[PDB]
RNA sequence: GUGAACAGCCUCUAGUUGAUAGAAUAAUGUAGAUAAGGGAAGUCGGCAAAAUAGAUCCGUAACUUCGGGAUAAGGAUUGGC
RNA sequence: GCAGUCAAGCGUUCAUAGCGACAUUGCUUUUUGAUUCUUCGAUGUCGGCUCUUCCUAUCAUACCGAAGCAGAAUUCGGUAAGCGUUGGAUUGUUCACCCACUAAUAGGGAACGUGAGCUGGGUUUAGACCGUCGUGAGACAGGUUAGUUUUACCCUACUGAUGAAUGUUACCGCAAUAGUAAUUGAACUUAGUACGAGAGGAACAGUUCAUUCGGAUAAUUGGUUUUUGCGGCUGUCUGAUCAGGCAUUGCCGCGAAGCUACCAUCCGCUGGAUUAUGGCUGAACGCCUCUAAGUCAGAAUCCAUGCUAGAACGCGGUGAUUUC
């Protein structure tokens, strides 16, 4: 969901010319990046080998 | 311009435009000659000609002396008014809008130029300067 | 129907695609041809320009009206500090024209040009050549074939330079670099005078006399995404008009159904690289030594720093040479000074050609005066006590 | 030299420098700039404008 | 308070700080300006803009239905103590 | 509208120097006709302003030929579209017709170029008047005045500007291709001379400047002002003073920096190949001939040196290439 927003420079780290901030968005995400560490380490794994092998975002009505 | 150019002329800061009203300057009768052209210049569209110091205009009269009424009349301007520089780079500008009536071979047609007088009109028109008052 | 009214075209064509350009350095196109039986000089020549001055002269135009009698002039003084050259680097005939088969760098290269080759400079170890000064320290073992290579081969050879920003006010810390044609002869000891020339500099009259046409390229100052009436100079619409006042009115016909190349719309203007050419030079002169504004009959002992400095640069103090004119570019540039193509017939070169009065006047303001000390003595004691 | 001391406020005029104002009765005005020329379009005498020579010499201020 | 004035402009009593905000000034814009030397040469056309403009004194033509035109046109003065 | 064929004759004499009777063969789609093939669930259908390119059926420039051309002026033509072709009065005007200057003031086409570019003066609305016609409502390609000109943020085109991938990263270059720009005039001079026994009156090479266009630059001058820099002035408010607010930036005068002006200054290169045309050598044709092979000079023409961009899939030389 690329067009008609402005070009950056911090991008170009990631190998793209655009980007934005989305600091709102960003704020819900952090609301479960503990939550799924918060019962995860709370059923006996351990907390410094987690990954995100399926992240899903789909829309609401 | 042309007729009678023991010489020729380096470039003055042009500001006088067709419609421009300079004051008559010698003793030919009538004071305010309204300029039509000049002569010696080219074209591009929607620009005014534009009179120089010292070049020949050609310039009908507008009041005065009721015989060199309602006709066009070759002119000269003899002093300008606008801040041109010259090679040693100084800035004259006079107060005076001049001009004289002239005939086509450029010796003109009244007596006595009064006033100061621009002095790079020597050498254009010769035949005038030796009629002159206080030049420079 | 037709246009009703014929006038020229507004804007060059053949000066698009108008871009912004590579770097501040411009690139030079050609250099004069080459006659081998003249002495090794290079032919071409790196500094910064300051700003430019007044000059009044004495004219030998004979045959005009100012004829030994006098003018104001408008020179520009670009500066140079003494510029030195680090290695040659040779382009052999082939069918694509020329081509780089050889590069030989010095010893002891310079801190200032192992600046230029790194792009975020502190956080380095510096080591940029330090395995090829190896080569080196035997008697020639890797350069003496190399040279060798370089001799037999590569009929056009052009060697490269660097400034001296240290001994300069441009707070930039960072050198340049080009090419330099070499336009004497002898072409496998044209190899063996920048062989020579390894961990030494050379001069600005080295390559420069005075009363001589020189020839500038540049690159130009930059004014941003610039509309349409500044960039080509095109007719601004009347008063009464609606959505705007000062585009361009109509751009193409119906057919053909796409807007040309040749019509004259908003973009870039300015930091192009330009060219001006045909300037004339009056004084190279050395900046170490006695007195450099000082003319032939002033006989007051100045310098041609202008009171307060030139704005935006400083005082040189280095070596300077002055350029009738205007040079295309504003101050703290890189502009070249490439030598001539043809010598001149119009009597415009081909003479001798004086100075009278360099000047010191405050470019800072209105200024007024020639020396701080004629300003001293003019008005007095002030209330700062003498 | 060519040099020229002014007729407003005895300033100084190199070649390069400064304007002249020719009057329609013959009297040239030489000045340097165009504070000394404004002045002049609103008629200021200079004998009663705090910096210029003419009111300098006139009150005994660095002359003896 | 200034002023002739319930005009314009600043303050007192009373109320509000409500108009989505942060950063840097590109083009083209909308609103507001200024500009040498000519002065309608632009244009369907002085449209738009500019210029005088308050007050006091002197003056003020044809034409007229004698009431008017008329602030006709024009020129001068203006602070503080 | 434009172009040829003939050639009765004009042109003292002579058909073609320059024209061309009575005819006759075409070209053009800038005139205006003829037809109605496509649009009537809509192509915004006069003129002007601004802007680019294209065509030549050359008005000027460059070079050349022919003249009942002695010189200037001029009349035809040839290659030539590279570069120029204007300022005003009157009208809604395309057209028209004059006043001027210069080199000339050429004709034209790009949906009768161009209204999501503009103004709306005209006509195709509704208001109103007059003249004629009509009994009347009303009509008149007759006249006269007032009358809302809508949206782009889509794709493409274009003008600018980024960028993954190419062992990394950095520097230095190379040039396929594309664009390319300078144009004309006056005086001094040659010279009152060549020509003409007279009136008149040139040319080339030099100059020295100018006209039109383009690229830059801000030394000096001018325009700019919120630097709100300094000073002045008004009304009000901080008890008075010093210092300040508030007056859409209160107003004024000067104003450095910065931007800019044929309103200032500077700068705008020279070689190769050619066309017309003139020749040499030279047949065909024992001569003769610029041609049939060869061959020279030759235009503002073409291409190169120059001037700009550097292919983001075209490439070359060099440095360093993680002891964690």
């Amino acid at each position: 969901f690329n067009s008609s927003i402005g070009r950056t420079a911090q991008g170009k780290e990631f190998g793209v010319t655009k980007a934005r901030w989305p600091a709102k968005s960003v704020k819900f995400v952090q609301g479960l990046l503990q939550n799924a560490a918060a019962n995860a380490e709370a059923k006996g794994l351990d907390a410094t080998k987690l990954y995100v092998s399926h992240i899903q975002v789909n829309q609401a009505p | 311009s042309g007729n009678g150019a023991q010489g020729t002329k380096f470039r003055i800061s042009l500001g006088l435009p067709v419609g421009a009203i300079m004051n008559c300057a010698d003793n030919s009768g009538a004071r305010n000659l309204y300029i039509i052209a000049v002569k010696g210049s080219g074209s591009r569209l929607n620009r005014l000609p534009a009179a120089s110091l010292g070049d020949m205009v050609m310039a009908t009269v507008k009041k005065g002396k009721p015989e060199l009424r309602k006709k066009v009349m070759p002119a000269i301007v003899v002093r300008q008014a606008k801040s041109w520089r010259r090679r040693d780079g100084v800035f004259l500008y006079f107060e005076d809008n001049a001009g004289v009536i002239a005939n086509p071979k450029g010796e003109m047609k009244g007596s006595a130029i009064t006033g100061p007088v621009g002095k790079e009109c020597a050498d254009l028109w010769p035949r005038v300067a030796s009629n002159s008052g206080v030049v420079v | 129907s037709h246009r009703k009214y014929e006038a020229p075209r507004h804007g060059h064509l053949g000066f698009l695609p108008r871009k912004r350009a590579a770097s501040i350095r411009a690139r030079v196109k050609a250099f004069p041809k080459d006659d081998r039986s003249k002495p090794v000089a290079l032919t071409s020549f790196l500094g910064y320009k300051a700003g430019m001055t007044t000059i009044v002269r004495d004219l030998d135009r004979p045959g005009s009206k100012f004829h030994k009698r006098e003018v104001v002039e408008a020179v520009t003084v670009v500066d140079t500090p003494p510029v030195v050259v680090v290695g040659v680097v040779g382009y052999v005939e082939t069918p694509r024209g020329l081509r780089s088969l050889t590069t030989v760098w010095a010893e002891h290269l310079s801190d200032e040009v192992k600046r230029r080759f790194y792009k975020n400079w502190y956080k380095s170890k510096k080591k940029a050549f330090t395995k090829y000064s190896a080569k080196y320290a035997q008697d020639g073992a890797g350069i003496e074939r190399e040279l060798a290579r370089i001799k037999k081969y590569a009929s056009v050879v052009r060697v490269l330079v660097h400034t001296q920003i240290r001994k300069t006010p441009l707070a930039q810390k960072k050198a340049h670099l080009a090419e330099i044609q070499l336009n004497g002869g002898s072409i496998s000891e044209k190899v063996d005078w920048a062989r020579e020339h390894f961990e030494k500099t050379v001069a600005v009259d080295s390559v420069f006399e005075q009363n001589e046409m020189i020839d500038a390229i540049a690159v130009t100052k930059g004014h941003g995404f610039e509309g349409v009436t500044h960039r080509w100079g095109t007719k601004k619409l009347p008063r009464k008009t609606h959505r705007g006042l000062r585009k361009v009115a109509c751009i193409g016909a119906w057919h053909p159904a796409h807007v040309m190349w040749s019509v004259a719309r908003a973009g870039q203007r300015g930091y192009h690289s330009r060219t001006s050419i045909n300037h004339k030079i009056y004084r190279v002169g050395k900046g170490d030594d006695e007195a450099n504004g000082a003319t032939s009959f002033d006989r007051t002992k100045k310098t041609i720093t202008p009171m307060g400095g030139f704005v935006h640069y400083g005082e040189i103090k280095n070596d300077f040479i002055m350029v009738k004119g205007c040079i295309p570019g504003n101050r703290k540039r890189i502009v070249t000074l490439r030598k001539s193509l043809y010598t001149n017939t119009s009597r415009k070169a081909l003479e001798e050609v004086s100075l009278k009065w360099i000047d010191t006047a405050s470019k800072f303001g209105k200024g007024r005066f020639q020396t701080p000390a004629e300003k001293h003595a003019f008005m007095g004691t002030l209330k700062k006590d003498l | 030299m060519k040099v020229e001391i002014d007729s407003f406020s005895g300033a100084k005029i190199y070649p390069g420098r400064g304007t002249l104002f020719v009057r329609g009765d013959s009297k040239i005005f030489r000045f340097q700039n165009s504070k000394s020329a404004s002045l002049f379009k609103q008629r200021k005498n200079p004998r009663r404008i705090a910096w210029t020579v003419l009111f300098r010499k006139h009150h005994k201020k660095g002359i003896t």
